[PDB]
């Protein structure tokens, strides 16, 4: 889920 | 069989924002914590006590939740590897499920296992307060 936890941590 | 989940691309594609991810759950628990306007530092070693865990439950309803209210206060590991699975035993009841790592992997003052539960929280407050 790393691109997701960016994708939101953004 | 290396059963592939969070930490794999965490550790194997990002050991930096492992660490600013610690710092975003960091953030969640200050917002506990902000309440009573604090400020926590240690997302890891704060479940090595479980301490700053039922502070969560209580700076969250808004009521008076004393350090030394909730189980005895951590000694050891054991001790500490309680308040955890407590945290754990409201939250099950409370929901949360059963966490992927276990109370030690948290005490643990680990970072990975302690990031997938910690993320699981992040998931059901960023919306609610």
């Amino acid at each position: 889920d790393l691109d997701a936890l960016l994708a939101d941590l953004e | 069989r290396h059963e592939r989940d969070a930490f794999d691309t965490l550790f194997d594609h990002a050991p930096d924002k492992l660490n600013v991810v610690k710092k975003t759950l960091i953030t969640f628990v200050n917002k506990h914590l902000n309440k009573l306007n604090l400020e926590v530092t240690e997302l890891e070693t704060q479940f090595a006590d479980g301490v700053y865990l039922v502070l969560l439950m209580g700076l969250l309803e808004g009521y008076f939740v004393p350090l030394h209210s909730f189980f005895l206060t951590p000694d050891s590991f054991e001790q500490k590897v309680l308040n955890v699975s407590f945290a754990f035993e409201l939250m099950q009841d409370g929901g949360l499920e059963k966490p992927k790592p276990r109370p030690e992997d948290i005490v643990n003052c680990d970072l990975k296992s302690t990031l997938r539960v910690l993320y699981n929280l992040f998931t059901k407050y960023r919306n609610v307060e």
